[PDB]
């Protein structure tokens, strides 16, 4: 099946392609350094079934950054409330969030 | 030597453009192994700076690295400007 | 999850369910695959570029390139079909059967 | 073709294979199927024809089909989780679709409807690499994430594919169709322990490998296409009937043939897991493929058929070129049960 | 048992250093015995393929095929050998280091034990 | 907000893929798959992704369908995925892009092998005979 | 925005002086009264698509020039380049270039 | 899970630096030679802590010393640097190749009254130690406890008990 | 999907036999839609209308089938008083069996699947309730 002749000889043929932090060009950061790297370092010699199990919170923070689900939903919950008020008239924007402000460097 | 040499003859006959590709791809594999400018050439693409240098925090253990930018140490670009 | 990604791989189900359906001209097979392999570059490079990943920005490239050949392939064998009964309708391929 | 021409285009078929095996990226997994794809169509088109053009261009369509499936599944795998390392898939739909994928490119059923007729139209040392090299990147690459295959699916196709080789085998009379049926039929033999132990698959695939590999060199020795086209072989080298014969019964689960330890082994893991109804299902499915081989062996060594006037001018002449590693693979399938436990070498 | 994921594994070894703590197998091991058998059938059926004289047609090849099966059968042996002893202290270091899941069995004896009779008539 | 501009390109995108999906008369079907591709197109450089998207609007329809094209003749809810920072003195996708010499030495080995294979499989294939 | 105004400008401008010129003509009333498949052509056409796939591998040069791996990113280039070139050769010597 | 914690509108209170880019690029090399600790203080912090909310008083204080700066410059050399940003600002680029006469006039300028001397190549890209008295924060990622690793056993190997114990087979 | 079977298993073996029949009814139609979309798909009959009528005789015998055999088993279930009995499943199976014969109307299809469904249905009966697992998950 799987014949590791990488390992045997060292040779990382297709190894720094795998994952986001592994030494991109000019240092450019992935968008899940962060968490990428805490869950690698949280499943690091530990195998897959207690990786599973044990590192599921920084697996959970990963996929969060990744895709973001949590934060449109909770975007989208804000921005529904906020046109059902703005259309029974109980609420008003701020002149920050009309164009109205004053902008900083 | 006297067959290569008639062979060449022969093709530099009927046949030129290909000599002169051949030629001209021989040379430009060959030549830059040769060239005392590539190590140059490495230099300039590593002096580069393309990201912000990030300071060091001093412990007082650190004599090379310079404690100001107009400080004597450090690298130097003084051979780029002489080229 | 946007409806960006969804629209790409309903894409991707609907280019397939052609090239599975299979009414006639096997030009027409090869043209589904090669709307799959379009909706395929333009999912991953979004998904590429979404995250940064910055050494993976090769993979949309290396993909093409690949399936370009395959296409090219493809191309040959139907002439060959052609040749030997002077139209591609799928139909006409049964001389082998189970 | 050029000699040179085809030894590269194996050496390139047999590269592609090496790069899916030894690789620990999907990018270059899928890179070394596709390699293996390109290079495999002109090895079934080396004796140009009408039907070998035909089962080229099917092989081409499902391989191509499969390829651009198994390159969805890595997306959507990298989509739901940033990772390229081929380990667990961390997604349910990213998993059955690269399962599909891989059924595809093995001939699991119901996507085995290929297998018979790019057999059937393919010269037999083409079908003999398709039928045993072609197995072992996918084959490797479900071994690789069977922590992560559904039982439900992979055990269904399995038991699916077990039933349509057996059943297809008895109606078929040309060799080649009855050597495509019993191909499916090991696969679904053999794709049904990945979930319990990959060793019993690779154990399995070692042996049927082996049993395929010493009957297409035999077919090729005495070359029969048709079945009374090997009714006739027994006129002229008696040896090779009985040979065939020997090797058709240790391939139908015979003991103590050699074809009887990958079943019996295979047996034994899906008891360890409670899995009882399954195995039992599997072994009287088996005796379908006994039984056509059996038939084929009636027709050709067991009884003398009818001969023809023309067989006694093959009488003066001898087989020129002659295969090594033919007697080595009939020893090999059919002698080796007493060493059973060398499976423990991890094989 | 899937012991391919063990740690501290060379990735392409056929017998790791510490295979050769273990026994090795006799040169007139019955298993080794088999594999010369396995050459010399092997030998045989060459020779009735090629239609020679079965028994006597090419000694020197009848040899060679004996001399590789057993030296293949030899290291294969010593494998197998060395797998089963690496399950046999994987499975031993695991019970030691989980007692609670072994627990010792309260020995009982068949005088105060009630096994129902079930006559044959 | 531009009506979800990528929401309309996708949309488009879709409806191209169903109008060449029914593979009517393989020429039109071919022109839907140069309109789907170029909505592809567009989609990609909206994104942000410049030289993928001048990639595939070179390589596959100038020349991949195009040889599709002969062959048929010679017979008879966003915007909020992005990012916050900046990409510095350079576009991120060219640098990524432009490791394929330095890093993927192997890559560029073994489509470099594919694609010379790939010229002898179709010289054999085509021979003929 | 402003590429999508001027690809729109010229689509209209071209299609409206197409219409008039095709309907100018028009409002004055008048008398108003296969097999050969040459595989050639198609020899050219594959290659030229293999060629463009390798010319698409090798337009990233630009950029690969600025890496400090200057020796292997040389040698990649030039390996890419001596493959383009014996496929052509090969193409060329196997009469694959035959009119 | 958790209350994000945001300074609050007076904490981001500062006096901005009110000049176009080009002002700024004019005088980018004096600036970067003069104001250099601030700015590699609050770079280093930045680069430690990997947190903005962590670093208020750092930006307060390079947005306070690029304003002594500039007034430094108004106050001392106001129209040869008028000059010199008026001739950066018309070119699209914003090039230094461009007008290296004004540029000239400005150094000799800042040279005679303040004594400055502007960073050659190579000198404001270098690599540079910060002495602070900021702690070096011990765990600036936040992380968990790592699981506990595996027992590892270890021992001498004996000859496997009874041999392979697979069915009927004894050896 | 699954949610049929858990339809049918969640009613008690011993009550509700309209519930029972419906849902196996449910189960059996589903099976005849799948199976008269494979024919279909393999077997083109020769246009739209002869495609649409056997699609619905397949599906009209395999509702009817599992009609049959629910209602069967339910009603002798709760007449012999005796739930978890194979010997109810085995009815049901072969009365299943027997309506299959009558709606292909030969006496020997009717006598065959008779005793090949009452034994199905037995062995499905005796597994629900010593649990026999069909695909095992994998232990070891
Ligand atoms: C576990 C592993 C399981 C392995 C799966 C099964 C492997 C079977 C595939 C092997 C290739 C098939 C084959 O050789 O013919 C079938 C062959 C039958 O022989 P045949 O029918 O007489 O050959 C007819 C050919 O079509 C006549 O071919 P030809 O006329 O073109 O002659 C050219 C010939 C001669 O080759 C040359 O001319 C050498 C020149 C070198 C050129 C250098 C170019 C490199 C760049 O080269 C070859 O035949 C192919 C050799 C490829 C090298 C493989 C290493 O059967 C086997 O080879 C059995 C192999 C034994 C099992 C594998 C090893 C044991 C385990
Ligand atoms: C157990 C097995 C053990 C051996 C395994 C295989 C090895 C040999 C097989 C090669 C084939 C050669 C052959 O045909 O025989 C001819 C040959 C005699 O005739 P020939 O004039 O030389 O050449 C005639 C041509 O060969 C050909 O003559 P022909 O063509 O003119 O005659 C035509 C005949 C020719 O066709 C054949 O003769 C067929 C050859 C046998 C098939 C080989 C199968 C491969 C192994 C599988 C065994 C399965 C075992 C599991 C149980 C299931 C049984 C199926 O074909 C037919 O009659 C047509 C219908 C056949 C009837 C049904 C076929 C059933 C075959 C199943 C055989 C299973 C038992 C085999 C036992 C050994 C038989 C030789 O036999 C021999 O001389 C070799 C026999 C063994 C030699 C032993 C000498 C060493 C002993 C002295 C030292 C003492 C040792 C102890 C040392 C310590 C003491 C201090
Ligand atoms: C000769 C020159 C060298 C020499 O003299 O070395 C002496 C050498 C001295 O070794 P040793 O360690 O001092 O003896 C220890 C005890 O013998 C006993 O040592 P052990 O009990 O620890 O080891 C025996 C054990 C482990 O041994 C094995 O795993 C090998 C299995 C068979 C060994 C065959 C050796 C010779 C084969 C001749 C051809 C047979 C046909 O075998 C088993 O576990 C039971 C397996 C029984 C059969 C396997 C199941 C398949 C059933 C159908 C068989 C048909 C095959 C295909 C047709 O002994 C031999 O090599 C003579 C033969 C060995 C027989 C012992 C095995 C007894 C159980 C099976 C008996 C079958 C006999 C067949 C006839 C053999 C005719 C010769
Ligand atoms: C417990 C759950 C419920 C029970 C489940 C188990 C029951 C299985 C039912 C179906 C069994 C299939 C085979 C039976 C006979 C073959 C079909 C046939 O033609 O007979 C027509 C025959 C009438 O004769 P005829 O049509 O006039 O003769 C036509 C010509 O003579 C000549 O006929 P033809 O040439 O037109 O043949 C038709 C055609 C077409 O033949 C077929 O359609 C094959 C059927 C395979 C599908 C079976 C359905 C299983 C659905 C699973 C999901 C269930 C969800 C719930 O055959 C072919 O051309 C070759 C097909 C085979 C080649 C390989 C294709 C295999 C594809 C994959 C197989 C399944 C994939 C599943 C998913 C795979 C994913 C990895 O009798 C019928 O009308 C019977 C129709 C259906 C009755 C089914 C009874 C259902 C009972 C359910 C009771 C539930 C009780 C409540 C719960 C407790
Ligand atoms: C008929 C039965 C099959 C016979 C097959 C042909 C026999 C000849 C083959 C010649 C030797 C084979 C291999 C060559 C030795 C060097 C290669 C060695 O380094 O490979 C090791 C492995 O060695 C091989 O695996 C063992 C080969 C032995 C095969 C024989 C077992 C057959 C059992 C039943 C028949 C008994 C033998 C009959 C006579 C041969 C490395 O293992 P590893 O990389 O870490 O693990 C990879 C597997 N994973 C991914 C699943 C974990
Ligand atoms: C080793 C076994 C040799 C014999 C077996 C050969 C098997 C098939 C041939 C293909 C294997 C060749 C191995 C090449 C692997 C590439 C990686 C390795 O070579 O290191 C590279 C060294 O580069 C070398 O120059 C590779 C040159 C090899 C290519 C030239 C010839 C290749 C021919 C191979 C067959 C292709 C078709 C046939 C052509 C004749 C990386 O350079 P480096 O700078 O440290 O790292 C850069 C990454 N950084 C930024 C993180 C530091
Ligand atoms: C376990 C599942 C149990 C299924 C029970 C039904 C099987 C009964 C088969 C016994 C023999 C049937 C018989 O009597 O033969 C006659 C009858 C008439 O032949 P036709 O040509 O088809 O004519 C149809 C119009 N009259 O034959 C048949 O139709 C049945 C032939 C195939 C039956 C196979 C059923 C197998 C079901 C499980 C498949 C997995
Ligand atoms: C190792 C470097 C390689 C890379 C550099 C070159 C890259 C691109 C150039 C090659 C492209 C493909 C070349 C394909 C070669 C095909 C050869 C061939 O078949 O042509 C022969 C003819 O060609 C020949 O004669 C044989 C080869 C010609 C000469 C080859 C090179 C000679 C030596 C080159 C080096 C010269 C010495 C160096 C001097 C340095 C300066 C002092 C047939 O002629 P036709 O055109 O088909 O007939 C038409 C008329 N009826």
């Amino acid at each position: 099946p799987f014949f590791d002749v990488q390992k045997r000889l060292g040779l990382d043929l297709d190894r720094w392609m795998t994952i986001q932090s592994a030494e991109q060009p000019h240092k450019i950061p992935g968008r899940c350094h962060a968490f990428e790297k805490e869950w690698i370092e949280c499943a690091h010699g530990i195998g897959g079934i207690r990786a599973e199990k044990e590192c599921k919170i920084e697996f959970d923070d990963f996929v969060e950054c990744l895709l973001r689900q949590k934060t449109m939903k909770r975007l989208s919950a804000i921005k529904r409330q906020r046109d059902k008020l703005i259309k029974e008239g109980k609420y008003t924007p701020p002149p920050h969030h009309l164009g109205k402000e004053d902008p900083r460097p | 030597a006297g067959r290569i040499a008639s062979f060449l003859k022969n093709a530099w006959a009927k046949e030129p453009v290909l000599v002169a590709s051949f030629a001209i791809g021989g040379l430009a594999i060959i030549l830059p192994s040769l060239s005392p400018y590539t190590n140059y050439a490495i230099r300039i693409n590593r002096a580069t700076p393309y990201n912000y240098p990030v300071p060091l925090r001093d412990d007082g253990n650190m004599p090379d690295v310079p404690s100001h930018p107009q400080d004597p140490q450090g690298p130097s670009l003084e051979w780029l400007k002489n080229l | 999850m946007p409806l960006v990604y969804m629209n790409i791989i309903m894409a991707f189900a609907i280019a397939l369910a052609g090239l599975l359906m299979y009414r006639s001209h096997l030009m027409s097979s090869l043209l589904c695959l090669e709307g799959m392999m379009l909706s395929l570059f333009i999912m991953s490079t979004l998904i590429i570029l979404n995250t940064h990943f910055t050494l993976a920005n090769m993979m949309p490239i290396i993909l093409l390139v690949f399936a370009a050949c395959e296409a090219a392939l493809g191309l040959s064998l139907l002439v060959m079909v052609s040749n030997t009964y002077g139209t591609d309708y799928v139909q006409n391929l049964n001389l082998l059967q189970c | 073709m050029n000699p040179i021409i085809y030894t590269t285009l194996i050496m390139t078929v047999m590269s592609g294979t090496m790069l899916v095996m030894i690789s620990s990226h999907w990018l270059l997994i899928w890179i070394g199927f596709e390699m293996n794809l390109l290079a495999m169509i002109p090895v079934l088109m080396k004796n140009f024809n009408p039907r070998a053009t035909e089962a080229a261009t099917k092989y081409f369509l499902t391989q191509a089909t499969a390829s651009m499936m198994l390159m969805m599944a890595i997306i959507i795998n990298l989509l739901y989780s940033g990772q390229w390392t081929i380990t667990k898939m961390f997604n349910p739909v990213a998993m059955t679709m690269m399962t599909m994928a891989l059924a595809m490119k093995l001939g699991l059923s119901p996507f085995h409807f290929w297998v018979p007729e790019v057999t059937q139209g393919i010269s037999l040392q083409a079908g003999l690499l398709l039928l045993t090299w072609q197995k072992l990147a996918p084959l490797s690459v479900l071994c690789q994430i069977s922590q992560s295959i559904n039982p439900n699916l992979m055990l269904t196709m399995a038991m699916l594919s077990i039933l349509i080789g057996g059943w297809g085998g008895l109606n078929q009379t040309q060799l080649r169709k009855i050597m495509a049926y019993s191909s499916i039929a090991h696969m679904g033999w053999m794709t049904a322990v990945l979930p319990y132990n990959t060793t019993m698959t690779i154990l399995n695939l070692l042996i049927y490998i082996t049993m395929t590999l010493a009957m297409f060199m035999l077919l090729i020795h005495s070359s029969a296409t048709t079945t009374l086209s090997l009714s006739h072989t027994w006129n002229k080298m008696p040896v090779i009937t009985s040979l065939m014969m020997v090797t058709l019964l240790s391939m139908g689960g015979l003991p103590p043939l050699s074809g009887f330890m990958p079943k019996w082994m295979i047996i034994q893991e899906m008891t360890k897991n409670e899995s009882i109804i399954m195995p039992t299902l599997m072994a009287m499915t088996a005796l379908l493929n006994l039984y056509f081989y059996m038939r084929l062996a009636y027709s050709s060594s067991l009884t003398m058929f009818p001969s023809t006037n023309n067989m006694k001018m093959k009488w003066q002449f001898e087989h020129t070129k002659q295969m090594k590693l033919l007697p080595t693979m009939i020893v090999l399938s059919t002698l080796v049960l007493p060493m059973t436990p060398a499976l423990s070498s991890l094989n | 048992t899937m012991m391919s994921g063990r740690p501290g594994r060379v990735p392409l070894q056929f017998l790791p250093n510490e295979a050769r703590s273990l026994p090795p197998p006799k040169l007139t091991d019955p298993r080794l015995v088999y594999m010369g058998f396995l050459g010399y059938c092997s030998g045989l059926i060459d020779n009735a393929i090629r239609r020679r004289p079965v028994v006597s047609a090419g000694l020197h090849r009848q040899l060679l095929y004996v001399t590789s099966f057993v030296f293949f059968g030899y290291y294969l042996l010593k494998r197998q050998d060395y797998m089963y002893a690496l399950r046999d202290h994987d499975m031993f270091a695991y019970v030691k280091s989980h007692p609670e899941d072994f627990p010792e069995k309260d020995k009982k004896t068949y005088g105060e034990i009630l096994e129902e009779f079930h006559p044959v008539r | 907000m531009t009506m979800y501009i990528a929401f309309i390109l996708s949309t488009i995108f879709v409806i191209g893929f169903v109008g060449f999906s029914s593979k009517p008369s393989p020429i039109y079907g071919g022109l839907g798959l140069i309109v789907s591709g170029g909505v592809g197109c567009g989609i990609v450089l909206n994104f942000g992704g410049s030289f993928l998207g001048l990639m595939v609007f070179l390589i596959y329809l100038g020349g991949m369908l195009v040889v599709f094209g002969y062959t048929t003749a010679m017979a008879t809810g966003d915007w909020v995925i992005y990012d916050t920072g900046d990409s510095g003195f350079f576009s991120e996708e060219a640098m990524g892009i432009a490791a394929l010499y330095s890093y993927g030495t192997w890559l560029v080995i073994v489509t470099g092998w594919s694609l010379l294979i790939g010229v002898v499989v179709i010289m054999e294939i085509t021979r003929g005979n | 925005m402003n590429i999508m105004l001027t690809l729109l400008t010229n689509v209209t401008l071209a299609s409206l002086l197409v219409l008039i010129a095709f309907w100018l003509p028009q409002l004055n009333a008048y008398s108003e009264k296969r097999l050969p498949f040459s595989m050639k052509f198609f020899l050219v056409a594959i290659t030229f698509l293999l060629f463009d796939l390798e010319i698409a591998l090798l337009l990233p040069l630009p950029w690969a020039s600025q890496t400090n791996n200057l020796k292997t990113m040389l040698t990649m280039a030039l390996f890419l380049l001596i493959l383009l070139a014996a496929s052509l050769a090969y193409e060329w010597t196997q009469k694959g270039l035959e009119w | 899970p958790g209350i994000v914690e945001l300074p609050t509108l007076e904490d981001l209170k500062v006096q901005e630096v009110k000049v176009s880019s080009s002002v700024l690029k004019a005088a980018a090399h004096h600036y970067g030679a003069q104001c250099d600790k601030p700015n590699k203080e609050f770079m280093l912090c930045r680069w430690e802590e990997k947190d903005p909310r962590r670093c208020l008083e750092e930006g307060k204080l390079v947005n306070q010393c690029a304003l002594d700066f500039f007034r430094q410059i108004k106050r001392h050399c106001a129209e040869p640097f008028t000059e010199y940003w008026t001739c950066i600002d018309y070119s699209g680029l914003q090039l230094f190749r461009h007008c290296r006469k004004q540029q000239a006039k400005f150094d000799e300028c800042v040279l005679d009254k303040l004594g400055w001397v502007r960073p050659d190549l190579g000198e404001l890209s270098k690599v540079t130690k910060v002495k602070t008295d900021r702690p070096l924060p011990e765990n600036p990622y936040h992380s968990r406890a790592r699981p506990e690793p595996n027992p590892e056993a270890e021992g001498d190997l004996k000859p496997a008990k009874h041999g392979s114990r697979l069915f009927f087979w004894t050896m | 999907a699954k949610t049929l079977l858990h339809k049918y298993s969640d009613i008690p073996e011993g009550t509700e036999c309209h519930r029972k029949a419906y849902a196996s009814t449910s189960i059996g139609g589903a099976t005849g839609l799948i199976v008269s979309a494979y024919s279909i798909a393999l077997k083109p009959p020769a246009s739209f209308l002869e495609g649409v009528a056997r699609t619905g005789r397949y599906t009209f015998t395999s509702a009817a089938i599992g009609a049959i055999f629910g209602l069967t088993s339910c009603i002798s279930a709760q007449v012999r008083e005796k739930p978890d009995d194979p010997l109810n499943y085995f009815i049901g199976g072969c009365a299943g069996g027997l309506t299959l014969g009558a709606r292909t109307r030969s006496y020997g299809i009717g006598a065959a699947a008779c005793a090949y469904m009452g034994l199905t249905a037995a062995l499905v009966k005796m597994g629900q309730l010593e649990g026999w697992q069909v695909f095992a998950e994998p232990k070891v």
